[PDB]
């Protein structure tokens, strides 16, 4: 069919330009920001997974240290101490009173540093030119 | 001690994800399917 | 015969620029639709995945700033031609 | 029934634009700013907790 | 002498992610410069 035109209708728009050997390239704002972008999601997501399943810190018990006195610990604020009974019936006094504590959860200085890492280097390849 | 290690290897498993815990929009199905949240520990 | 001659220029045409066009289309669904770009090989198990996404504002940003400055052909007559010899056609 | 119009009275206003594959899309200002919020929210219950 | 419980404290890897993300819904949350 007989187009009226000249030339081809169709007018393009390139993001910069570029022949690297024989094949044309052409690129945009978003290529070089991909790899940055998904390690800083990686990161996040990480650091939420230690947020959610790493367990809380509560202390160390045995299970005759604490015998009787089992409604004290649970956090109902009615009694003004804590108690731990002392005799046992065939070793002498072995239960004490200190005791352990688990450790609270942590963000690894690895993981906070390569997502400022990740941060800097997509804000800084994110550009187009001064100002 | 050889008997019990290989059902304590057995049994040290991960609890799932609390009830209050978002998926992340990467999931992209069960975030399309409404099903926003974790079911929690049930 | 002419439909062999067209749909094997058509090939040339698509082979020649695959990686680009490849590129692209990826570049598009990074930008708009997601940037879990897991579709493949995903379902196995289900774990918690983010999307704290930081590159949307430049783009809105380069957006608006080209959108302020509009830009359209401006017909101007030849140096021999007379002076007012692009305003019909500059009116149509 | 004969609408007097000409055209669909119906006007749309869209959020930013797009055809991504062969859909539309459109966003807001919310869709981005909700992983974030309720991450915030989940921490601020657990420390109340 | 004697021990004392301990207090409640609230850990670092909930702060941090707190900060965190209330920085990333502050930096995502605009359409444009100004």
């Amino acid at each position: 069919q007989l187009i009226a035109g000249e030339h081809i209708p169709i007018v393009p728009v390139f993001g910069e330009w570029g022949f690297v050997e024989d094949k044309e390239v052409y690129e945009g704002v978003v290529r070089l920001t991909k790899d940055g972008q998904r390690l800083r999601n990686m990161i996040m997501s990480f650091n939420a997974d230690i947020v959610a399943r790493t367990p809380k810190k509560k202390p160390f018990f045995w299970p005759e240290q604490i015998a009787g006195f089992e409604h004290m610990y649970d956090g109902n604020d009615d009694y003004p101490y804590y108690l731990l009974n002392r005799t046992d019936e065939n070793s002498g006094d072995l239960p004490t009173q200190p005791l352990a504590y688990y450790e609270n959860p942590e963000v690894p200085q690895a993981n906070a540093y390569m997502l400022e890492a990740a941060t800097s280097a997509v804000k800084e390849v994110a550009t187009l030119g001064v100002d | 001690e050889l008997l019990y290690k290989q059902t304590a290897i057995s049994r040290a498993k991960r609890a799932p994800y609390p009830s209050r815990m978002p998926t992340g929009s990467g999931n992209s199905f069960a975030n399309l399917n409404e099903w926003h949240y974790f079911p929690g520990e049930q | 015969n002419r439909l062999e001659s067209i749909l094997s220029r058509f090939d040339a045409d698509w082979t020649a620029s695959d990686e680009a066009r490849r590129e692209a289309k990826n570049d598009l669904f990074f930008s708009r639709v997601s940037q879990w770009d897991d579709w493949l090989s995903q379902y196995t198990t289900l774990q918690y995945r983010g999307q704290f996404d930081v590159v949307r504002p430049v783009v809105r940003k380069l957006v608006s700033e080209m959108r302020q400055n509009p830009i359209d052909v401006l017909y101007r007559p030849k140096d021999g031609a007379r002076p007012d010899a692009a305003d019909v056609l500059m009116g149509m």
